[PDB]
């Protein structure tokens, strides 16, 4: 090989036959929640249970 | 000897010899030189006498 070559620098790949190292540390976490509720409770009363004499008509 | 090489990494010359180094200004005796201390040892191609 008759190409120029730095002293000084890193020594980084620079052409097709060049090899670099990789270190993968891959590390990726997603999530996703949702809820929703709705209730509706109702109860009416009404009981005489004793009336009086000139309202036994209603 | 030490190998001399030039920017292709291509030894271009053997040096081995004795460092000479100066004996208020002091002389700097952390750098030396050789004289004739390195022998070459490739030729560089050339173009010289050829062309017009």
């Amino acid at each position: 090989n008759y190409g120029y070559q730095p002293l000084f620098e890193d020594r980084r790949p620079r052409n097709i036959g060049d090899t670099l190292t990789i270190v993968l540390q891959e590390n990726v976490s997603a999530s996703k929640s949702s809820s929703a509720n709705a209730s509706r409770d109702g109860k009416t009363s009404f009981g005489f249970d004793t009336v009086p004499r000139y309202l036994q008509g209603l | 000897m030490t190998p001399l090489k030039g920017v292709d990494s291509q030894v271009y010359a053997l040096a081995q010899g004795n460092i000479l180094v100066g004996g208020v200004q002091v002389n700097q005796l952390n750098g030396g030189r050789i004289t004739n201390g390195a022998i070459i040892e490739r030729e560089l191609p050339t173009q010289f006498g050829a062309g017009n």
